[PDB]
Parts: structure tokens; sequence; C-alpha cells
């Protein structure tokens, strides 16, 4: 869900970058 | 290629940032109209020209920052995507498990170039570094990295006939009288066909001798089998975008969680919803795979909730929620085999086979190994 989707985008960026 | 996956995610990103073009496509979609809008306006451009800045547009809203309505659009249309009016797409198991392109697809007429878009859709995610939710398989990513669906995936994608295929390869076929022939046959929309798996398979008949060749080819037709047009549609759509060669060092676990995003893994919530077999909760085994759990980062994590289950995604219920090929099914451990083999998975029930290991080291080193080497 959209909650969820913030979460995966927010967490992956930061795991990155 | 055994490099970590941040650095294969950087020198993919380094390929992108060296191959974008300045200025803006502007892509105007309406929500009630998202799938039309978006497949109009995508397709009517030349496919380097959305490799620009993206300008979504709801039209009739809001505005201000970029991100996060760059993200409702890539999440909405994932979904849209999925609409069976548009006939493009359907599931192996119960309940929506194990996403599949439907053979049956050229029942819409355009279908070809919906799967072009949906290329394009997919490339211009992975390109513009955004994350969707459409839940392709682990052999779909596979066949994007130009590697080989293996007897394995079968397991994920479609349990019986994995079983009878490993039937075949662990029995002698003779001594049973089983009679096989390099051919298959497939009824798509009522029109029933046969596939000869070589030249003239139809006479050959499959014998010890012959088994490893049939096995390997048949698990080939599988994977293929009537969407062989629709598969390289997407493909040629996505590689229009970003060329595919890009995508390389990646296994597909990693594709998966470059183009899905990133779970956080709840601890808590995983260890609430495990069943077990033959184990119990107090087992030494099962305490000693939890403290594994524990010391593991989220990468870890990740990557062995996607070797047991076949995918990163969680269900937004949680690991209470998690559906398997027939149905609910619970993240499971079951006691299974010796010491000398690495845990084992069956990714159709969620199930992790783990021998019972004499010590937490031996347990801890063979599941880091198996996560990391093997599915
Ligand atoms: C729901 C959720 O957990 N979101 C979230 C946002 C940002 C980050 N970022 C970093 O850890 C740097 C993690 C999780
Ligand atoms: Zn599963």
């Amino acid at each position: 869900d959209p909650a969820q989707m913030y979460c995966r985008e927010a967490a992956f960026y930061c795991f990155m970058h | 290629p055994d490099r970590s996956f941040r650095w294969k995610y950087h020198q993919f990103r380094f390929l992108c940032h060296s191959n974008a073009l300045p200025s803006h496509v502007k892509i105007s979609v309406s929500r009630q109209t998202l799938f039309e809008d978006s497949f109009q306006q995508i397709m009517n451009m030349k496919p380097y020209d959305l490799r620009r800045r993206l300008y979504i547009i709801m039209r009739g809203e809001e505005g201000l920052d970029y991100g996060g309505i760059a993200r409702e659009w890539f999440f909405l249309l994932s979904h849209e995507v999925l609409n069976p009016m548009y006939c493009l797409f359907e599931y192996a198991g119960k309940n929506n498990y194990c996403l599949q392109i439907n053979p049956a697809s050229s029942i819409n007429p355009d279908h070809l170039t919906y799967f072009r878009f949906i290329g394009r859709f997919i490339a211009m995610a992975l390109y513009h570094g955004k994350f969707i939710d459409t839940g392709f398989t682990l052999p779909f990513y596979k066949r994007m990295l130009n590697k080989r669906p293996t007897l394995k995936d079968l397991e994920s994608i479609d349990p019986e006939f994995y079983n009878s295929i490993v039937w075949i390869k662990e029995n002698n076929l003779e001594e049973c009288g089983l009679e096989l022939y390099f051919i298959q046959d497939m009824e798509i929309l009522g029109k029933v066909t046969t596939h000869e798996l070589k030249e003239g398979g139809e006479s050959i008949r499959v014998t010890e001798e012959n088994k490893e060749e049939y096995i390997m080819l048949l698990t080939d037709w599988r994977f293929t089998r009537g969407v062989e047009e629709q598969t390289k549609a997407f493909l040629d759509g996505f590689n229009e975008v970003a060329p595919l060669e890009w995508l390389r060092y990646f296994d597909e676990k990693e594709l998966e969680l470059m183009l899905c995003g990133m779970q956080e893994i709840d601890m808590s919530d995983w260890q609430k919803s495990t069943i077990y077999r033959h184990y119990t909760k107090n087992s030494k085994q099962i305490q000693w795979f939890w403290q594994v759990v524990k010391e593991m980062d989220n990468e870890k994590r990740i990557r062995l909730l996607q070797f047991v289950t076949g995918t990163c995604r969680l269900p937004v219920g949680g690991f209470a929620e998690l559906i398997g090929s027939n149905g609910p099914q619970k993240f499971c451990i079951d006691k299974v085999g010796k010491e000398t083999w690495l845990p084992r998975s069956h990714t159709c029930f969620n199930r992790l086979d783990l021998p019972p290991y004499k010590s937490y080291e031996q347990l801890r080193e063979k599941l880091l190994y198996a996560i990391e080497e093997t599915e």
C-alpha cells in the first residue's frame, strides 16, 4: 500500500546512498 | 558479479546518469483513466525521451514535491496493469499467488503493444530510481538477466510439474514402462497445439540415456510455453528505454529489490507468525535459527525471506497473512535432512527445510551460505 511503498522507497535510498 | 549489491547498484546508476537527456517529458493522467492515459502518452513518445525528467501530472490536483507524486504514479500503475479486463496476466496458484503472463493474452488484440508498454514502464522505474509493486516472479527476473530458469525454479511456479520432473530424474522410467517423447501439448483459447522439444522429437522416445536432455528442454518449455511473443515484447520495450545489458552483475533477487524497494523486516512479527513441523519453538535449532536472524542485518534477512518465500514482498498484514500456492501459508520451519546438508526451501509452501545441526556455528554457517549461494 502507499504507506509500505514510502517505507520501501526510503529504506532503499538510505541503504544505497 | 561477486561484488556487493550496493556496488552493483552504483555502477548501474552511473550508466543511467551517463545516458540521461536534459529537459523533461510530461505525463498527464486523471486517476480514473490512469492506465489509458499512461499507455497513450508513453507509447506516443520516442523511447529515449523517457530518460528525461518525468513531470507527472495528476489532472486537477496539487503539485509540490515530485518524489511523492512520482512514487504514487509508479505504485498505482504497477497495480493497474494487473487489471483482469486487459487480459495480460494470470496467477499460477490460488488467490493471486505467483504472477505470470497470460498465454491467452492475444484475446486482447493490442496485447503485444501492451506488453511493450509494461517493458518501458518497468525500465522507467529502474531508470528513474522509483519502485513498483506488480509482483513479478524470481524466474521472470532471471529472463531479464539471461539466466536460464532451473529445475528448482519450477517448484515456485508449478509444484506438481516439478514433482513430476523430479520423479523422472530420480527413477528408471524404462523399469516402469513410462512412455514419453520429446514433444509437448498446449491448449490456449481452445486450440491445442504440439511443440517438438527438439528436431524430430515426435518419434524420439525418452530413455535413461535421454533423460537429462529431456528434463532440461521440458523445463525450458514450461517457462516459455505460450508466452514467447508477450515476453519478447516486454523485453524489447524495456531494452528501448534502458538497455538490458546494463543489468549485468545483478542476480534475480537483487533485481527484485531494485524494482520493489527495501522492506524492513520486523523480527517480532516474523517470529510470532512462524509455525513448525517436528520442531517446536523451544528446539535448539529453532533457537539457533532466530539468533542467526537477530545477528543478520536487514539485507541478509531480506535475502532469507526471498530464499524461503520466493519474494522480498510482505503482505500489508505482515507475516500472518503470508500466502502459498494452495491458500494461506505461514512461514514454516521443518526438521528435514542430515547435518551434512544445506538448508533447503519450498517457496510454494514458504517452508525452510532446516536439518538438525549439532551446533549454532554449523547452522549459522550453512544458513548464511545457502541464502547467498543457493535457491
Ligand atoms: C516506514 C519506514 O520504516 N520508513 C523508513 C524511512 C526512512 C528510512 N531511512 C533510513 O534509515 C536512513 C528507513 C525506514
Ligand atoms: Zn511464497
